[PDB]
C-alpha cells in the first residue's frame, strides 16, 4: 500500500512544520519531534467518510491544501511546492475519489466585491475571484454597527489546551459595508450558518432608556458576562469584565437622574470613541421587574448581589443595582461635597461645553460631553484663577491640564475646603 | 444681448447629448500574476510593498493585497502584550475628500465593501514600524497624484 507523505506540512497556521500522510482510512499530520512545543503531540487523524471537498491554492508558506468536511469544518494544510500538485491530485482522486479543485485567487488590491456566505466559509469575491474567505469557526461574534455596516469578531488564537501555537500577525475584527435597502438580511443569514449560541436568556431587559453620549434610545439586555445595548443603527455587547466604573449621579435641575458606565476598550460609532456611557432617566420614572433565574442558579450564584425580584422602584435604582450584581463593580454615588445651594455638584464650562462638575470622595467627575474623570491621586495642584461673578478653576495633573470656566464665586470657598480636605493641593493666584 | 447670445451658443442638441461625468474609477491594481507576490511574505504577517504600492494582509492564511489606493487611514493601539492596527478602508458613506468626478473605487450601489480590519500582534516595535511605512507610503501616493494633477 503506498503511502505518500509529505513533509513540512503545516496545520491550520501551525507554527511548528509537521508530517502529512494520506492513507485509504484518512488523512493524517503529526507535528516534528525538533520543536518543544508544550503541547499534545497526538496525530491530527481526518477519517475518509469526513472528506468532502479539496481545494488547491495560494497560501503563505507555498500552495495550501484546504479540506472541507462534511461537520461544515474547513482543515488548512500550508507548505506544499507546486510541483506536489500532479502527485496530490493523482492520489487524492485515487483514495478518496474526490476531484482537486484549483482555485485563482484575486490579487487586484480592491476593497469592494460580493461577499457570499458559503456553508462552510464566508468568501469575499473581487471581480468574480475569491480575494479571501473566513470558516465560520473563526467567527467568534458578529454585530450590526450601523444601517449599512456589520463587523464581525474572530476568535482570539491564545492558549487553548487543543490548538498549535500560531505565528504571525492575527486578524480580530473585519468590518464589511452593505450598502442598499440589505445587512440585517446579511447579518440573519451569517447568524444561521455561523451557528452562534441560541435560545439566549436576557436576566433582566430595560426599553427605551434615552442615553446622551452618545444620545439615543437603547434598549439595555443583561446577561451573566455581557451586557447588550439594542439601539435602532447600532448594537453593541459589552463583557461585564470591560466595565470599571458604575456612576449614579443626580443632575442639578432636581428633575432627573444620570447613569453613568466607564468602559475599557471605549465603544465605537465610526470614528468616534465613547469611554464614558451618560444615561438620562426621570427621577420620577417607577418599573417593576422579575429576574429570569431559576431558583437553583439564584440560591447558588446570586442570592445577596441581586434581589429576585424589584418592586415598582425608580427605574435607574434598579438598574445601578443589576450593573453592581452582574459587573461587581461599586457604584459611585455623590460624596460629603454640599454646594452653598446645598447641591451635590457645580455648573461650570469646559472649554465651549457647558455642564456640571462633581466632587466625589474619591475623584473630579465632569458629566458632559466629554466626559472627563479625574482621580485625587493623579492631581499635581489645582489653581483657582480670576476670569467677575465667577472664577476658573485650572487642574494640573500628570498628563496635562484642564481649565472649568464659569463657576459661580459663591462656590469658591466650599470647594477649595473640600480639595484641601481630600489632600489635594490648592493654589490661589 | 447676453439673453439670446446664450440661447444661440446652447441648443437642445447640447442638452440631450449630456457627458454626464460618471464618476471616473481610476483603475488601479496591486499583482496581475502570484509570482510577482514577493518571496519574502511567507511569516503569516503584514508586509509592505513599495514597488507594487500594496499593502498585504494575513486573513485566514493568504496573503491578501490592498492597494494604497483602497486604503484610507489607519489607527494603533497598545493593548497588553499586544500591539493593534485598525487600518480603515475607502467606503461610500465613509467618504474620502475627493470630489465626484473620479472616485477611489467603481460605482456599484450591489458593490460591498472592506470597511475596516484590526489585527494585533505580540512584537509592539515591528507593528510601529509596519503602520510607519503604511503611512508614508499613503503620503508618497498622494504627493505623486497631486504632482500629476498640477502637470
Amino acid at each position: 500500500m503506498s503511502t505518500v507523505d509529505f513533509d513540512t506540512i503545516f496545520l491550520n497556521q501551525s507554527k511548528a512544520p509537521g508530517r502529512f500522510r494520506i492513507t485509504s482510512s484518512g488523512l493524517g499530520w503529526k507535528p516534528s519531534s525538533q520543536v518543544p512545543t508544550k503541547g499534545k503531540t497526538d496525530p491530527f487523524l481526518l477519517p475518509s467518510g469526513d472528506i468532502l471537498s479539496v481545494s488547491w491554492s495560494r497560501g503563505y508558506r507555498g500552495w495550501e491544501l484546504r479540506v472541507y468536511t462534511r461537520n461544515d469544518k474547513v482543515i488548512m494544510l500550508d507548505g506544499f511546492e507546486q510541483q506536489d500538485f500532479q502527485q496530490l491530485k493523482n492520489e487524492i482522486q485515487r483514495t478518496f475519489n474526490v476531484n482537486l479543485e484549483h482555485k485563482e485567487h484575486s490579487l487586484r488590491g480592491w476593497n469592494w466585491g460580493k461577499t457570499q456566505l458559503t456553508r462552510a466559509e464566508l468568501v469575499f469575491n473581487v471581480n468574480n475571484r475569491p480575494a479571501w474567505e473566513i470558516p465560520y469557526s473563526e467567527i467568534s461574534n458578529s454585530n450590526l454597527t450601523g444601517r449599512h455596516e456589520i463587523s464581525m469578531e474572530l476568535n482570539p488564537k491564545t492558549v487553548d489546551e487543543n490548538h498549535y501555537e500560531t505565528l504571525g500577525d492575527e486578524l480580530v475584527e473585519v468590518r464589511l459595508y452593505v450598502p442598499g435597502q440589505k445587512s440585517q438580511l446579511f447579518y440573519e443569514q451569517l447568524k444561521d450558518k455561523a451557528d452562534f449560541d441560541t435560545t439566549s436568556e436576557a436576566i433582566v431587559s430595560f426599553e427605551d432608556i434615552l442615553f446622551l453620549t452618545p444620545r439615543g434610545r437603547f434598549e439595555i439586555s443583561m446577561y451573566a458576562n455581557n451586557l447588550r445595548l439594542r439601539g435602532q443603527s447600532y448594537d453593541y455587547k459589552i463583557q461585564n469584565k470591560n466595565v470599571l466604573r458604575i456612576f449614579s449621579l443626580p443632575r442639578l435641575d432636581d428633575r432627573h437622574h444620570l447613569v453613568i458606565l466607564q468602559v475599557d476598550p471605549p465603544l465605537r460609532q465610526g470614528q468616534t470613541r465613547y469611554p464614558f456611557l451618560v444615561m438620562q432617566f426621570d427621577r420620577n420614572e417607577e418599573l417593576e421587574v422579575e429576574l429570569n433565574l431559576s431558583d437553583e442558579e439564584y440560591k447558588s450564584k446570586y442570592e445577596g448581589k441581586l434581589n429576585r425580584s424589584y418592586g415598582t422602584d425608580s427605574t435607574y435604582k434598579i438598574l445601578s443595582h443589576c450593573l453592581r450584581g452582574l459587573t461587581e463593580r461599586r457604584v459611585i454615588t455623590p460624596g460629603s461635597f454640599q454646594s452653598q445651594h446645598m447641591q451635590p455638584g457645580v455648573n461650570c464650562s469646559l472649554k465651549a461645553s457647558e455642564g456640571q462638575i462633581y466632587l466625589l470622595d474619591k475623584c473630579l467627575f465632569f458629566a458632559t460631553k466629554p466626559c472627563v474623570y479625574l482621580p485625587y491621586s493623579g492631581i499635581i495642584s489645582v489653581v483657582t484663577s480670576r476670569g467677575s461673578r465667577t472664577f476658573d478653576i485650572e487642574v494640573q495633573f500628570s498628563g496635562g491640564s484642564h481649565t472649568f470656566a464659569n463657576i459661580n464665586k459663591d462656590e469658591q470657598k466650599p470647594i477649595e475646603d473640600f480639595l484641601k480636605g481630600q489632600g489635594v493641593r490648592v493654589k490661589n493666584e | 444681448k447676453i439673453q439670446k447670445e446664450g440661447l444661440a451658443r446652447f441648443n437642445k442638441s447640447d442638452a440631450q447629448d449630456g457627458n454626464e461625468n460618471h464618476a471616473v474609477f481610476k483603475r488601479y491594481e496591486s499583482y496581475v500574476r502570484e509570482s510577482q507576490i514577493p518571496s519574502k511574505v511567507k511569516n503569516l504577517r503584514i508586509s509592505i510593498d513599495p514597488k507594487a504600492q500594496t499593502i498585504i494582509l494575513p486573513i485566514c492564511g493568504r496573503p491578501v493585497p490592498f492597494h494604497i489606493n483602497s486604503f484610507k487611514n489607519g489607527s494603533k493601539n497598545e493593548e497588553g502584550d499586544y500591539m493593534y492596527i485598525r487600518l480603515n478602508f475607502n467606503s461610500p458613506g465613509m467618504g474620502s475628500s475627493v470630489k465626484k468626478t473620479e472616485l477611489p473605487y467603481e460605482d456599484g450601489d450591489d458593490k460591498e465593501f472592506v470597511r475596516s480590519l484590526t489585527f494585533r500582534s505580540t512584537n509592539k516595535e515591528r507593528m510601529s514600524e509596519v503602520f510607519k511605512a503604511i503611512t508614508e507610503l499613503k503620503k508618497t501616493a498622494v504627493k505623486r497624484d497631486q504632482e500629476r494633477k498640477t502637470m
